[PDB]
């Protein structure tokens, strides 16, 4: 099985990123820590520091070469949900909707949290590009997988984006509320910094 | 940012 | 395999305790259903049942013999560590305690999560035995074993069980505020049936 | 009761 090396990778990546410690993900691609990515994790790795730093993208090649492997594709595991879902900000919105409903279409325990993840973050970039009618089927396919779940990391995000798109849509004081609860809730549990990542994103979005 | 890294 | 349909029994059981669904739980012991659970797993789901409604007590013999078992198991497993977390209100804490201190002896993402669960289970039943010297050994691990994961519910039950044996041992101002926070945590994200099996305990704590 | 089903 090639799938274990490759959860820890990711949650390594989690784990530097977290941290902050963006000189220990960028040394995953050169020949100096100790794993070897295929081309599609390098994207993937690549797609992550470009949250980071935008002055690192992936080459056109890359991305073309990974969305035409996304299509043609049946069986949808643990290693294709991953790749879409760590690529949101890099390949085409108009092909990361596509893929997102065709997973939704589908349906352990392990396998529910992972596609949580990727619907949020779907929803987080339709949020961004004002689509607002493929938000509300986003919202309310969430809300039947945080259903009777103790997942409140993704339930406190997902909290996150709901007042994001209320905001963002109807520019109403409901949104605000919802937003500043998310940010209490990272507060009270300690985070530290994960606060100060949605706390930079409210600030932008409230003050301008 | 504030999107969440999956599958970890 | 056996270890796969444990684990869908133990998250079904969850499922209907989150929900107060008695009687619906009270229903695998019977002789038809479809769940046949060895002598072990019976003794596992009285004890739960327990809980919820204490005249459902497991007979002695039953107590013995799982003792008697988990005393001499070597490799704790997936197996083991469930049993032994979900039966700490009837086992003697004499003998819950060394267990739950062999098991972090012991020092995967799924097993760290487990472990956590039964540290703090352990926990709170120290802090309802008063044992303090076994509760700051049991509060210096957990917070070790919650370092940079993002499992906000442990958490929030493990700042609750923190404020409890705040509130315990000192009798001070600043367990109360760790436990209403713990409440608010769970109020902000719409757990509706879980926040008033820790109200119910706040308030038959505060009021005498 | 205030304790967690371990492992659900």
């Amino acid at each position: 099985t090639k799938t274990e090396s490759f959860a820890n990778l990711v949650q390594y990546i989690r784990k530097q990123y977290s941290l902050q410690n963006i000189n220990n993900i960028q040394s995953l691609l050169s020949d100096s820590s100790n794993y070897t990515l295929d081309p599609f994790e390098k994207t993937m790795v690549k797609s992550i520091l470009h949250t980071m730093d935008s002055s690192i993208i992936p080459s056109d090649d890359e991305l073309l070469q990974l969305a035409d492997y996304l299509f043609k594709v049946e069986k949808w595991g643990y290693y294709e949900i991953i790749l879409l879902g760590n690529c949101v900000r890099t390949i085409d919105y108009n092909s990361v909707f596509l893929l997102t409903k065709e997973m939704l279409n589908n349906y352990n325990k392990t396998n529910k949290r992972i596609v949580t993840q990727l619907a949020i973050n779907c929803l987080i970039l339709s949020i961004d590009m004002e689509e607002f009618t493929n938000c509300f089927y986003l919202i309310d396919e969430i809300k039947a997988l945080l259903d009777n779940e103790l997942n409140f990391y993704e339930q406190t995000v997902f909290l996150y984006a709901t007042g994001y798109f209320e905001f963002k849509r109807w520019q109403s004081t409901s949104g605000i509320e919802k937003m500043k609860q998310a940010i209490q809730v990272l507060d009270i549990l300690g985070e530290d910094n994960l606060k100060l990542h949605y706390t930079i994103h409210f600030d932008k979005l409230i003050n301008n | 940012d504030i999107i969440i890294i999956v599958g970890g």
